[PDB]
């Protein structure tokens, strides 16, 4: 038909004339596409609407990771007998509690390693502790659902909280009431007045065992995550739920707060998830631990800290989300290979060591390397702009 | 070559159909619903054709603020057609779906067994 | 070409063995207070 | 009741919501964008009579089988 | 005439130019509907939901601590 | 109602001055306290 | 409590019942099983017919009479996690 | 009496075992076979309450739904079903494919619309090609290939765009559409197969100065590592 010729210049000045370094790779070039016929009106609109939003979103997944300096072990503690599942650090960060599955909750040195006293009462394993900073007490609960207080200046216990269906999986302090929450097995968080005891409020919302939970000041004060893979943030007040958190496949095995920024992270055996807390606005995912994340530990400096099943153990970097770490956990000599395992963490009030309660009866403590010198401990490579994130 | 373009389509199409995830089943029971569906009768036409030579404001096919889609109630024909292909699906359905053992269950328990441990 | 006595027997490396030399090795099996 | 009956009625123990009275739970669906209106009061007639139909086939195919013992008796 | 609202209201013009609303049914009951999540914009991260600006991580203070300490 | 829900430890008790209240462990320094320790542990 | 039992009734609902030596055995043996079919909806990815709990709990409950008896306890067919966390599970009941 | 009986068992049957799904399948069933309506949707929406996230619970209530003629119901009965699991196509398939074969279209534009907004996989989109095809309304068909392209960026759909834009007809708007097809991929993205597919467009063009000259760019463009289909594509066509 040759109606026009000569098209050497076009095959040329359409794809030349334009950014040279490509923006989101995928940029439909927008001054090029007008002159298709169609439906501007509003089809043009929508086009250019979500190519906005994707073009933000793909520039907004490029902070450029900080370097943090890489962990290392420093010591390994072997006296439990069993799993250990818990471990909290008392305020003055002197002592460091973790209770396991030989019934007992063992007090050691956080310098030294040395064990003191060890404490005995529960019929069933431990699995979750807590030293309350404004009382000389040590709560505890376990799988034999009973609640107990121990009183630190007698070590012996005072009170118990009885009323619970089934085990008890993990156990919260309220930071500034003298109120303590508790969740277990009968798909129901209790909340609990430490003087006398009663059960003031029954956060019956789930449908399964609420596996992870966490309390602040602010509301909403108590979150819980559970078995049905849901997320709840309750008001203390009422005692009802505000917002349900559904993003999230598997269960919700770990809840962790940030100590200043207002914002909490979740793991679970797909993704971990962090969320702005006033609305539970999402903020984005750390994707690269492929396992049964278990422990999610936030440092002073923006650093995350997440123990899997398997014993991976991946370090985050808080503000780019970036895994600039991975460490596989090593048993002690007697344990098997499957033995591999991590089911409780904490960084201790510094922040610079690490406390790890590994399924393979012993506690680890892990170090920052201290001579630094980004130039000779790399962090992992970061490879900006490879493709948008589905989600 | 119309013949043997056709042929070509067959072909193609037969090695494609030779259970993956949900995802995907879905995605092939629709097609095979759209494959036997009958569209384009005597009313769709007439609809396009007679309220937009009126169309003082706002287009029969616009939808970005139109009120109407709302209050849509079918006639007979195409409800009786609805209830005849889920019936006919079904009735597919049911069709399609259907001495070392002591009890039925037991012979169903060892094919079970036959079907896992054989191999080895 | 020595023998190994059942009662000799070690099944798994010293801790040292597994872990380095730049961990301290804690075995608390006993009570300090 | 073939030839001359008191009316008897069926014995309910004393214990039973007797799932006879009302729905055993009572639950209604939730109200959606799209309006039901008519679609279920236009037609009040109809949730009484397949009803009324049902029970009518029931019965007529329980006579007929019944009658049917004779029928099939030596087939 | 006589019907009432025997239905939910239709969808809504949002006022930011989306032109229909289904989070309606999503957003009926819970006592919360307006903290209810149901639209895609929702599966995006806060650094990028495009109308945003600053979002202020840091805690609400002292006072709102006191209040809602004290409630 | 049941023997064990009597009232008991009706007095709740807080941590004092030199028991390690929030106000002294914000007061204190807890790193150069933590490395100091530990290199004394290490000096054994 | 005599005459508040006698006007009000038991209230048996909603009232918990503590270990008492008797029920330590049966109730640890629920707090396995039940953290086993955690750990088996966890492990086992997303749309691959999950209805598969009762099966691992036979195959441990065979496993952990193998242990008491000394057998070897070998599954041909067995997936690797599976196995793996069934010996973990194993062992921990053997060392308690 | 008799309803009374069966009742009882299968009430029975499922307070004992409230988690087994069939039971409640069954007792639905059964109740639907004479009282069509009223406590079916109760006892169907009980079982919704025990565990809403069963899709085949959702599928078979619909089905029911749909066997008594109830059609407004049932499309009251999908908007909660897919605003409450937005992420499962077969929902989606099911109400696209009952609200087109309705014969109601407006409806399912904006249904299909408002699946859109989640941005599902490739094939919701030909779904929705398919079906403004089946009715030509090719003009906003074209729109819809933009936001597919601009939303799945890849050369599939490129190519896609370009047969539709053949099939409907046109010459200065299919090369148009590869132009901007190649200025929209970029060099990192642009494979062999693209340029391929467009001197092919051009042959059954019956211009071949165009055809040769894109050969020689295409030659030029991606190293001679990658350039084997592109040059014996080239050499079939400047001998053909």
């Amino acid at each position: 038909t040759v109606r026009a010729d000569s098209e050497n210049p076009s095959s040329q000045v359409i794809t030349k004339f334009s950014d040279p370094n490509k923006k989101i790779a995928g940029q439909v070039s927008m001054q090029s596409l007008e002159k298709i016929k169609g439906v501007p009106e509003a089809a043009h609109r929508i086009a250019g609407e979500s190519q906005a939003s994707l073009v933000k979103r793909t520039l907004a997944e490029q902070i450029r990771p900080e370097w943090h300096a890489p962990w290392t072990l420093m010591r390994v503690i072997s006296g439990h007998l069993g799993w250990v599942r818990c471990v909290d650090v008392e305020p003055g960060n002197q002592w460091f509690c973790t209770g396991a599955g030989d019934r007992t909750i063992k007090i050691w040195d956080l310098a030294s390693g040395v064990l003191k006293l060890t404490l005995t009462g529960h019929i069933a394993t431990v699995r979750g502790l807590a030293v309350s900073p404004r009382h000389p007490y040590l709560f505890s609960c376990g799988e034999d659902k009973m609640v107990k207080c121990w009183d630190l200046e007698t070590n012996k216990v005072i009170r118990h909280y009885h009323g619970h269906l089934s085990g008890v999986y993990a156990l919260k302090l309220h930071p500034t009431l003298d109120v303590l929450v508790t969740a277990g097995r009968d798909a129901v968080a209790r909340v609990w007045d430490m003087r006398t005891r009663q059960n003031v409020h029954v956060l019956s919302g789930h449908k399964s065992t609420v596996a992870s939970l966490a309390v602040q000041e602010f509301d909403p004060q108590v979150v819980t995550g559970s078995m049905d893979s849901t997320i709840r943030l309750w008001d203390l007040a009422a005692g009802k739920t505000l917002t349900t958190l559904t993003h999230h496949k598997k269960t919700v095995r770990a809840l962790s707060l940030h100590p200043d920024e207002f914002t909490f992270a979740s793991g679970s055996s797909d993704n971990i998830k962090h969320w702005k807390f006033p609305e539970g606005a999402f903020m984005g995912n750390f994707e690269g631990h492929n396992a049964i994340v278990n422990t999610l530990s936030i440092n002073s400096d923006n650093v995350m800290f997440s123990g899997a099943d398997n014993g991976s153990m991946c370090f985050w970097d808080w503000k780019s989300g970036h895994k600039y770490q991975e460490l596989q956990s090593v048993v002690q000599p007697g344990s098997l290979d499957s033995e591999a395992g991590i089911f409780a963490s904490s960084f201790d009030k510094t922040g610079l060591r690490l406390i790890t309660c590994e399924a393979d009866k012993s506690v680890k403590i892990y170090k920052q390397v201290d001579n630094a010198t980004p130039e000779t401990h790399p962090n992992l490579p970061w490879t900006p702009s490879n493709l948008r994130r589905r989600y | 070559i119309e013949e043997s373009e056709k042929w070509d389509q067959r072909l193609r199409k037969k090695k494609q159909t030779i259970f993956s995830d949900y995802h995907s089943q879905a995605s092939k029971d629709y097609n095979r619903g759209i494959r036997d569906l009958k569209p384009d009768y005597e009313k769709y036409d007439k609809d396009k054709k007679e309220e937009k030579s009126k169309s003082r404001s706002v287009a029969l096919y616009d939808e970005a603020e139109r009120l109407d889609w709302v209050s849509n109630k079918p006639d007979k024909e195409h409800v009786e057609r609805l209830v005849e292909s889920i019936k006919k699906q079904d009735q597919r359905r049911l069709k399609n779906t259907k001495i070392t053992f002591i009890n039925e269950r037991n012979r169903k328990f060892n094919l079970k067994l036959q079907r896992f441990y054989s191999k080895y | 070409n020595a023998v190994v006595l059942h009662e000799d027997k070690q099944y798994y490396p010293s801790a040292e063995e597994v872990y380095g030399s730049n961990v301290d090795i804690m075995v608390q099996e006993q009570d300090t207070q | 009741k073939a030839a001359g009956i008191n009316i008897k009625l069926f014995r309910r123990k004393k214990n039973e919501m007797d799932y006879n009275a009302s729905i055993p739970f009572e639950k209604k669906p939730a109200i959606g964008f799209y309006d039901t209106s008519e679609e279920d009061r236009q037609n009040f007639r109809e949730k009484r009579e397949a009803d009324q139909k049902i029970i009518e086939n029931g019965i007529r195919n329980n006579e007929m089988e019944s009658e049917g013992r004779k029928f099939g008796h030596f087939e | 005439r006589s019907a009432k609202s025997a239905g939910n209201t239709l969808a809504l013009q949002v006022t930011s130019s989306g032109a229909v609303d289904y989070n309606a049914i999503a957003r009926q009951g819970h006592e919360h509907g307006e903290l209810v999540q149901a639209s895609f914009r929702d599966l995006i991260p806060l650094r990028a939901r495009l109308g945003v600006g600053e979002i202020s991580l840091e805690k609400p203070s002292d006072e709102q601590k006191q209040e809602v300490a004290n409630k | 109602t049941s023997s064990r829900a009597l009232p008991a430890h009706l007095k709740l008790k807080y941590r004092q001055e030199s028991q390690g209240t929030e106000e002294e462990v914000r007061k204190q320094d807890l790193r150069e306290a933590l490395l100091r320790a530990e290199a004394a542990h290490f000096a054994t | 409590n005599l005459l508040a039992r006698q006007f009000e009734g038991r209230h048996s609902t909603g009232v918990a019942k503590q270990i008492t030596k008797q029920r330590v055995d049966s109730h640890q043996d629920l707090e396995l099983r039940a953290a086993v079919m955690n750990d088996i909806l966890d492990m086992i990815p997303e749309g691959i017919r999950q209805g598969k709990s009762k099966t691992i709990l036979q195959h441990l409950s065979e496993a952990w009479r193998c242990w008491k008896a000394n057998i070897p306890w070998k599954v041909p067919g067995l997936p690797a996690p599976i196995e793996n966390m069934i010996l973990r599970y194993v062992k921990s009941k053997a060392d308690w | 009496e008799f309803q009374g009986r069966k009742r009882k068992e299968f009430e029975d049957a499922i307070r004992r075992n409230r988690l087994a799904m069939g039971h409640w399948m069954r007792y639905g069933q059964w109740e639907l076979d004479q009282k069509e309506f009223a406590r079916a949707r109760s006892v169907f929406e009980r079982a919704l309450d025990v565990d809403s996230t069963y899709i085949p619970l959702w599928l078979k209530y619909i089905e029911c739904e749909m066997k008594n003629r109830n059609i407004n119901h049932a499309r009251n009965l999908f908007d909660r079903a897919v605003t409450q699991l937005p992420r499962v196509d077969k929902l989606w398939y099911k109400y696209v494919y009952m609200e087109e074969m309705l014969g109601n279209i407006t409806g399912c534009r904006q249904v299909f619309e408002r699946w859109l907004k989640w941005e599902p996989d490739e094939n919701c989109w030909m779904s929705y090609i398919r079906m403004e095809r089946r009715y030509h309304e090719n003009e906003r068909a074209r729109g819809i290939y933009e936001r597919f392209v601009v939303v799945h960026p890849e050369v599939t759909n490129w190519l896609r765009w370009a047969r539709f834009e053949e099939e409907c007809g046109n010459a200065a708007n299919v090369r148009q559409v590869y132009l901007a097809a190649i200025d929209a991929l970029g060099q990192e993205f642009l494979n062999e197969r693209f340029f391929i597919a467009f001197a092919k467009f051009e042959i059954r063009q019956k211009e071949y100065e165009r055809a040769r000259t894109i050969f020689k760019y295409a030659i030029d463009f991606m190293p001679r590592s990658k350039s084997m289909e592109l040059y014996k594509e080239y050499t079939h066509f400047e001998k053909q």
